[PDB]
């Protein structure tokens, strides 16, 4: 749970900017993994045909 | 006639093979399509990585779609198979019977394709990253099995 | 028992790029100029991660 | 020929089953988005601060 906050924080601008960095890298890795099942799901249908 | 009717048994079956010959052929060559867009992709981003103005999440970035990339080449290389037969896992001959005689034949070649044989496993784009490191002094406890 | 000859050390890891920016990395067990990652337990106990 | 069979339906399964895998995907992506929006507004208010 969020523990209480004693003090004024320090630099928050910084630790905001770490955490927008962190999740536009979470969603550039799904992007990825995303366009890997497109490739892998065209392969399917022409295997399949063939 | 009996000679008539032996070389007629031998070529209808012939034609089999052949028949069997053309889809395999198929089926590699599909394979290789969606290899090949794989490529075209990758050249897209080696050419985007080049603009100096790119920061280096920017570089990780695109170095993780090359790596999921090159990946799935590699999967389709290794998994891809035909009546048993892995036809792109590594380089073999193989020989189609098309006549009713020795020699009457034809041959397929194949090759191993992957990020290995296209000398691309080394692919990446990324800058280096600058390292130091600070030292994080634990005090704390733990106990272990060893009795008192 | 890997066959790492040297002393070691448990440190925090920061990073940098070109432009001088920096942000901060995990846990670390350093060996002279070497350097292998590490993890901690439930208890301030310390692991490397294999 | 029924090998042949065999490998046909594991193939078109296996299509769905990538299928799931994309719709996952893009779930998590969506909540992702919400998460930056709401990250953002932080950021401008604390700037303000």
């Amino acid at each position: 749970l969020a523990e209480a906050a004693a003090t004024t924080t320090e630099n928050p601008l910084q630790k905001i900017d770490a955490a927008l960095a962190q999740v536009d890298t979470l969603r550039s890795d799904l992007g990825a993994v995303q366009n890997r099942f497109n490739s892998a799901i065209t392969n399917l249908g022409n295997t399949v045909n063939n | 006639a009996n000679r008539f009717t032996a070389n007629i048994k031998g070529l209808t079956q012939a034609s089999r093979n052949a028949n069997d010959g053309i889809s395999i052929a198929q089926t590699t060559e599909g394979a290789l399509n969606e290899i090949n867009n794989n490529l075209q992709r990758v050249r897209e981003l080696a050419v985007q990585s080049a603009n100096s103005t790119n920061s280096q999440s920017d570089l990780d970035s695109i170095q993780a779609e090359i790596t999921q990339r090159l990946n799935e080449i590699d999967r389709v290389s290794g998994q891809t198979q035909f009546n048993g037969v892995k036809v792109l896992a590594q380089d073999n001959t193989l020989t189609i019977q098309v006549g009713a005689n020795d020699g009457e034949t034809i041959d397929i070649d194949l090759k191993q394709i992957n990020s290995q044989t296209l000398g691309l496993d080394t692919l990446n784009v990324q800058q280096k990253y600058k390292v130091s490191d600070t030292a994080a002094t634990v005090t704390g406890y733990a106990d272990t099995t060893i009795a008192l | 028992a890997a066959g790492v000859t040297g002393t070691a050390s448990v440190v925090k890891m920061s990073y940098t790029d070109n432009n001088g920016k920096t942000i901060d990395g995990g846990l670390a067990v350093k060996v002279g100029d070497d350097y292998y990652s590490a993890t901690q337990n439930k208890d301030g106990s310390i692991s490397i991660n294999t």
